This record gives structure tokens, sequence and C-alpha cells, in this order.
């Protein structure tokens, strides 16, 4: 039943290996959408059950961003300016391209 | 009249010319009365001539067309590298938006893999 975190962790390494080996492919990998959905559901713990995870959230963000340089990955970002301009000018970078470009 | 035009374009590109070779490649691509499966040799030569010359913004049309028919991403990557090295930062960013999304993503992924950082 509950088998999403391990599947996402296994798909992240395979996606990273495929991106490091093949740099011209840019199609859907069937299970890529499911892995992205699982990573998003695991990272949205603070919105689902209000979890204050740090190392797990960082690992999930790293696994979601390591495969974004080959496929598409439309989501996977941060959380607006509600935590960046009210905590210490530091709230996990994400869409630096969209922030510094148009 | 296609083989002679291709040979003339290759001889002009191997010498040092750029406009004459591009014109010969365009003429050979326009006059293609064979309609065979070996039409990729002229398209690759035209793409190479457009990447070596540039000037106008018509070089992005052949790269997005040669990569959408088959899996010839090497020519598109070489053209993108030539356009980036030919000092065209304000022109190659706007020409890539008019192409496909998958080809642009592939070109970005191929260009981001750089293990040598210079000036």
């Amino acid at each position: 039943d509950w088998e999403t975190s391990g599947l996402v962790y296994l798909d992240y390494i395979r996606v990273i290996e495929m991106l490091r080996h093949i740099q011209q492919v840019d199609c859907s990998g069937n299970d890529l959408e499911q892995l992205h959905i699982k990573v998003t559901s695991l990272c949205s713990r603070i919105e689902q059950i209000q979890c204050y995870s740090a190392k797990d959230r960082l690992a999930q963000s790293d696994m979601a961003k390591r495969v974004a340089n080959l496929s598409t990955p439309d989501p996977q970002r941060v959380p607006l300016r509600l935590l960046a301009p009210h905590i210490g000018r530091l709230p996990m970078p994400e869409d630096y391209a969209m922030d510094e470009l148009r | 009249r296609l083989q002679y035009y291709d040979k003339v374009l290759r001889l002009l590109d191997v010498i040092g010319l750029p406009e004459l070779v591009i014109q010969l490649a365009t003429s050979a691509i326009t006059e293609a009365g064979d309609d065979w499966k070996s039409q990729a040799t002229l398209r690759t030569c035209i793409f190479k001539h457009h990447l070596d010359l540039g000037h106008n913004s018509q070089a992005y049309e052949a790269l997005t067309q040669i990569p959408d028919s088959s899996r010839q991403l090497d020519c598109l990557r070489q053209l993108v590298v030539v356009l980036c090295e030919r000092s065209q930062l304000q022109d190659l960013v706007e020409f890539p938006y008019v192409n496909l999304h998958n080809e642009v993503v592939g070109i970005i992924e191929s260009r981001a893999r750089a293990v040598d950082l210079m000036t």
C-alpha cells in the first residue's frame, strides 16, 4: 500500500543517471510523472499534516531538482514570499531562472 | 543538379567561404527532384552552412526542422554552440523561443553540461 518514498528515491537516481549519460533525450519516462507526483506529495508535508522536516525536505528537493535539467518538471519550487521576506532572507532557492529572467 | 550543387557547396565550405556555400546549399535544397530517402545529406550541409555563416535569423529554422524529423541532435547542438561562440547572446535567446519546446529543452540540457568555466 504505502510505497511511494522508496519508489521516488529509486526513480530519482535512475533519472539522474539517464540525464548524466544521455544529454539529448527529452521525452516522458512514463514513471517520471508518478515520481514527480510522489516527490511533491512528500514535500508538501507541511501543508498535508503540518510537518517541520528539514533533512528529509532537503533530500526531496535535491532529488526533484537533480532530474529537472533533462525532462520538464513544471512544478517543484518554493512557497511564494510568505517565508522569504519574513524569516531571514533565506528560504530554499528554487526558481532562480524565473526570478532573474522573464 | 543536386549532386553537383552539393559538391560545390562542400568545396566552398572547405576553402573558407560562407555565403557562396550557403547559397549553393539553399539552391540544392530547393532543387530536389529526386524525392528519395537520402535527402538528409543536403539538409545537414545547409544546417552546417547556416551555423558557420549566420548573419540573418534564418539559421534557427533549419535546426528546428532537422531535429524534429529524426534524432539528429548533434547538428542542432553544434549549431547552438556556434551561435553562442559567434557573439550572439541577444539574438540566440529570442530565436530559440519560436521553435519547439522539447528541442529547446534538449538544447538547454546539452549546453548546460559544461565542465570548463572560462571568462
